[PDB]
């Protein structure tokens, strides 16, 4: 049952193994991180215990740290509470489809993603259905598994991403995961 | 910064749609 070994070769390494791994974990992370309510005894996010490798955990911080910012603002948040929801499969969709429907199939509007998710994660989590948090992760994990992972693959896996938050005045980096992201939202419906 | 003033009878209606459904 050995076969040969354990991990063979292939050029590469961050594969998709270290990815996938990644992509499950650092969203199950932010989710029961900044909703994760203290007392509440049988957790939602069913799923990882705790992360092992601190990899992770300083990622996770990042979106504490532009989570709990953004999530201040009464702008973005605003227009989360206007658009109606009737359909998390078509809007959703049509929304991750808007990010980069031009721009220049970047990266940075998957930040925007994972938190624009959130809302779809943490507002399910009030309407008592549990159900659709797991619905929810598996448009991710397929989203990135169809996708983020041929550009992410060849961005040295998610590391690109946190060599990225790398820069000066971060007032730049709040402008863009939102201007591309909201613009979507100006787009969708402005109605109020 | 507290109470949407939105999601009373908007949400308990959104749900409701039809009786067994």
């Amino acid at each position: 049952m050995d076969g040969s070994g354990e991990q063979p070769r292939g050029g590469g390494p961050t594969s998709s193994e270290q990815i996938m791994k990644t992509g499950a974990l650092l969203l199950q992370g932010f989710i029961q991180d900044r909703a994760g309510r203290m007392g509440g005894e049988a957790p939602e996010l069913a799923l990882d215990p705790v992360p092992q490798d601190a990899s992770t955990k300083k990622l996770s911080e990042c979106l504490k740290r532009i989570g709990d910012e953004l999530d201040s603002n009464m702008e973005l948040q605003r227009m989360i509470a206007a658009v109606d929801t009737d359909s998390p499969r078509e809007v959703f969709f049509r929304v991750a489809a808007d990010m980069f429907s031009d721009g220049n199939f970047n990266w940075g509007r998957v930040v925007a993603l994972f938190y624009f998710a959130s809302k779809l994660v943490l507002k399910a989590l009030c309407t008592k259905v549990p159900e659709l948090i797991r619905t929810i992760m598996g448009w991710t994990l397929d989203f990135l598994r169809e996708r983020l992972l041929g550009w992410i693959q060849d961005q040295g896996g998610w590391d690109g991403l946190l060599s990225y938050f790398g820069t000066p005045t971060w007032q730049t980096v709040t402008i863009f995961v939102a201007g591309v992201l909201t613009a979507s939202l100006t787009i969708w419906k402005k109605m109020g | 910064c507290e109470a949407l003033k939105k999601a009373l009878r908007r949400h308990r209606f959104l749900w409701q749609r039809r009786q067994r459904a």
